[PDB]
RNA sequence: UGCUGAAAGCAUCUAAGCACGAAACUUGCCCCGAGAUGAGUUCUCCCUGACCCUUUAAGGGUCCUGAAGGAACGUUGAAGA
RNA sequence: CGAUGUCGGCUCAUCACAUCCUGGGGCUGAAGUAGGUCCCAAGGGUAUGGCUGUUCGCCAUUUAAAGUGGUACGCGAGCUGGGUUUAGAACGUCGUGAGACAGUUCGGUCCCUAUCUGCCGUGGGCGCUGGAGAACUGAGGGGGGCUGCUCCUAGUACGAGA
RNA sequence: GUGAAGAGGGAAACAACCCAGACCGCCAGCUAAGGUCCCAAAGUCAUGGUUAAGUGGGAAACGAUGUGGGAAGGCCCAGACAGCCAGGAUGUUGGCUUAGAAGCAGCCAUCAUUUAAAGAAAGCGUAAUAGCUCACUGGUCGAGUCGGCCUGCGCGGAAGA
């Protein structure tokens, strides 16, 4: 509400769509599409975006700081972009792209192959460091996760697939 | 094809001479034994100074049997009694150096390699 | 894929170079013929129907006649279907042999069983028997009690009981096959296949690994 | 995690202890030192 | 277990939206199965004479006809009280 | 009370789940191996013996496990008859006695041709709108659903090491 | 009081509860308890509200930013609430109870300075340091925010053949 009541400046060479509950987001870094909650009016004028409940839906202004929070992080991505940085610790542990999918060598018997979605893009500037980068934020942590997934840290070594931002607490074995 | 109460003769230097199989190992509700398997024993008969003792618990191999053993082409092989070779119960290797008898190539189950080398004939 | 109607013939073993002895049903198949095929728009879905064997025509009644002759094939001992895999096309008439299996690993091989007759629980559900002695009264191979009080008062539908075993419909799965021989009409799979000597059987290949 | 038909305590357990309502439970999250996670209730029937 | 995410500027797996998740569930395997009276489909086969009466209606009866097929009899079956 | 046969066994089972094994998950005073504790989960699986009538329990030895309970403490017109209430006999103890014990001990008759319901099989009849021979579609129903060890990956991750 | 010795209507079924005391006949009419979407006779009635749990249509101590109504209060444009930037200093490495101790366990007290504030501590942690964050205050934002009271309806607590 306080999120909803703040208006989104859409700048410069971003392309705002409406049609109903259907927005389309079009940008120098893409195109995202979103369809708003019924309870939702979204309004388009000036350069700006502005949210709003829509009478006989009881939590509009839940659904409007819901809405508002997304396409807010729509127009960045279409912009600027999303980037989420992953790091590989442990011995054996390793990574590499060849096109579209993510090599990981996790101290498992076969190596880990994974797809990725429309949208995100991977590069290892290391062998042990994942960068993605994306417009839909969303769809970045998804993918984000699902790596981590394959091995969370864990608290003795901090081994493991952990995101670069990540606090890692360690601890020390039972005593004996 | 050896059982709870079945009597086995002994294949090795030992000291046992006659021992009863009390358990059927390898299985809930395991029915039989046979050649190459393992059963519990206790010992019914024993030489005065020998490895074990009358009333010893322990495990053993069996290596001879009536019911016998089948081969893939059909054929049989079948002996005149039931016999075992006594084993320690925790390394389930042999107690005895000597094997009596012959035995079967269906032993060529490594831990029991010690056997064959030992046994007379080999079948 | 499609599968074929054969006739048990009966057992026997090959022996390998090599000193193994293979068990083996020989399972006899002449050509299937195909007497109808059905499709969606017609019938609702696809599948062929064939025919194998002869049959005497003082035997064949009117009808069995007409259909057949709608095929342009002779007589047969009897009809059977077998659904098909889209892309899988066969015509009236066309001839089907055994060289179908000849780079088929396993199959499913489907018979009528031998019959048993009326059998009791000990053979037909391998019931356990009672005592027979320690004072047992006419009842050693008898099933026990059959429920329970009165509470609930009632068998519960399924028990197990005595009655007809065997004679039914008995499908045995992911057979090895071991030879196949259209010159001889033979097909060779490992084990043994339901029914008795001399009866239909419909091999397919195996649904499973 | 534990159970609890009450989190009085375990909320307060630590400063980060948070308290949500997850599906229809409340849970007692805790996502820096999780073992002073909990729930109130234990699915249907 | 998670993503995105508000109500609640933060947080939050959930309220909208979204990724996972088990021998349980629905399937996939085998058997029965259209009395499925909701009695389904497909293919094939067989029947092409008149007359009387009443209460004239999906009426009753007579004569002539008697198919396809079904059964019957008989020789039987690794089918079977 | 003009009769609902009692313990235990044997046969045969069926359900709940407050789960024994197996499956999934949270925490752990979880290094690993292995454990502890809770959550989910009821598909299937879930010991033979020595002793005593035993159920139980102790013991022996297995096993992945030897689950807890409902079912007239499931199941005698299904079997047993070892325990427990007939009559015989004795010991101890009690009584003057006859006899008694809820103390022991030896012996000591277990029916029933299934009408109905229920269930397992198996036919007859009529129906499904002219009759008939087949082959089908598949609404629905049933069955199945257990797990061990070893090999590799690897003597690798982990660990001072074992 | 009712059954008993009492039928009829309701309460699904249900002597003893609710309504009500059957001389007989009726293809008339009003009612009672109790009912009026269908089975099933009568409102898918009007009107103003709650509830989202199929609560309604089983159950407690206790639990919780579920939601409705009410009356007060605290803080706040001298800038509150949250968030984020900051700092969190010196007597004092704190003397001292036990073998360390530097708030670092326990008992004792709980003083003091520089300031914008900063506890002889808040609790993780511990060979001593520690190297964390906070309590409290300066900045940023910019208008609300806090949690007690009377009360309505709901949530969890809630496993069986
Ligand atoms: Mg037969
Ligand atoms: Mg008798
Ligand atoms: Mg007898
Ligand atoms: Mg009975
Ligand atoms: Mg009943
Ligand atoms: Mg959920
Ligand atoms: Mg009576
Ligand atoms: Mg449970
Ligand atoms: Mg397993
Ligand atoms: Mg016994
Ligand atoms: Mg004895
Ligand atoms: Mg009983
Ligand atoms: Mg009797
Ligand atoms: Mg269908
Ligand atoms: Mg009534
Ligand atoms: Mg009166
Ligand atoms: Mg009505
Ligand atoms: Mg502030």
């Amino acid at each position: 509400s306080r999120v909803a009541k703040a208006p989104v400046v859409v700048p410069a060479g971003v392309d705002v769509k409406i049609n109903g509950q259907v927005i389309t987001i079009k940008g120098k870094n893409g195109e995202l599409t979103r369809t708003l909650n019924d309870a939702v009016e979204v309004k388009h004028a000036d350069n700006t975006l502005t949210f709003g409940p829509r009478d006989g839906y009881a939590d509009g202004w839940a659904q409007a700081g819901t809405a508002r929070a997304l396409l807010n992080s729509m127009v960045i991505g279409v912009t600027e972009g999303f980037t989420k940085k992953l790091q590989l610790v442990g011995v054996g542990y390793r990574a590499a792209v060849k096109g579209n999918v993510i090599n990981l060598s996790l101290g498992f018997s076969h190596p880990v192959d994974h797809q990725l979605p429309a949208g995100i893009t991977a590069e290892c500037p290391t062998q042990t460091e994942i960068v993605l980068k994306g417009a839909d934020k969303q769809v970045i942590g998804q993918v984000a996760a699902d790596l981590r997934a394959y091995r969370r840290p864990e608290p003795y070594k901090g081994k493991g697939v952990r995101y670069a931002d990540e606090v890692v607490r360690t601890k020390e074995a039972k005593k004996k | 094809m050896i059982q709870e109460q079945t009597m086995l003769n002994v294949a090795d230097n030992s000291g046992a001479r006659r021992v009863m199989c009390i358990k059927v190992l390898g299985g809930s509700h395991r029915r039989y034994a046979g050649v190459g398997d393992i059963i519990k024993i206790t010992i019914k008969e024993a030489i005065p100074r020998g490895k074990v003792k009358k009333g010893d618990v322990l495990k053993a191999v069996v290596v001879r049997t009536k019911k016998g053993v089948r081969r893939p082409d059909g054929s049989v092989i079948r002996f005149d009694g039931n016999a075992c070779v006594l084993l320690n119960n925790n390394s389930e290797q042999p107690i005895g150096t000597r094997i009596f008898g012959p035995v079967t190539r269906e032993l060529r189950s490594e831990k029991f390699m010690k056997i064959i080398s030992l046994a007379p004939e080999v079948l | 894929m499609i599968g074929l109607v054969g006739k048990k013939v009966g057992m026997t073993r090959i022996f390998t170079e090599d000193g193994v002895s293979i068990p083996v049903t020989v399972i006899e198949v002449e050509a299937n013929r195909v007497t109808q095929v059905k499709d969606l728009a017609n019938d609702g879905y696809r599948a062929i129907q064939v025919t194998t064997g002869a049959k005497k025509a003082n035997r064949v009644t009117k009808p069995e006649a007409g259909h057949f002759a709608k095929a342009g094939v002779e007589a047969g001992r009897g009809l059977w279907e077998f659904r098909l895999a889209e892309g899988e096309e066969f015509t009236v008439g066309q001839s089907i042999s055994v060289e179908l299996f000849a780079d088929v690993k396993k199959v499913d091989v489907t018979g009528t069983s031998k019959g048993k007759g009326f059998a009791g629980t000990v053979k037909r559900w391998n019931f356990r028997t009672q005592d027979a002695t320690h004072g047992n009264s006419l009842s050693h191979r008898v099933p026990g009690s059959i429920g329970q009080n009165q509470t609930p008062g009632k068998v519960f539908k399924g028990k197990k009981m005595a009655g007809q075993m065997g004679n039914e419909r008995v499908t045995v799965q992911s057979l090895d096959v071991v030879r196949v021989d259209a010159e001889r009409n033979l097909l060779l799979v490992k084990g043994a296949v339901p029914g008795a000597t001399g009866s239909d059987l419909i091999v397919k290949p195996a649904v499973k690994a | 995690m534990k159970v609890l038909n009450s989190l009085r305590t375990a909320k307060e357990r630590h400063p980060d202890c948070q308290i949500v309502k997850r599906k229809g439970r409340l849970y007692v999250i805790c996502k820096s030192n999780p073992r002073f996670k909990a729930v109130q209730g234990r699915k249907k029937k």
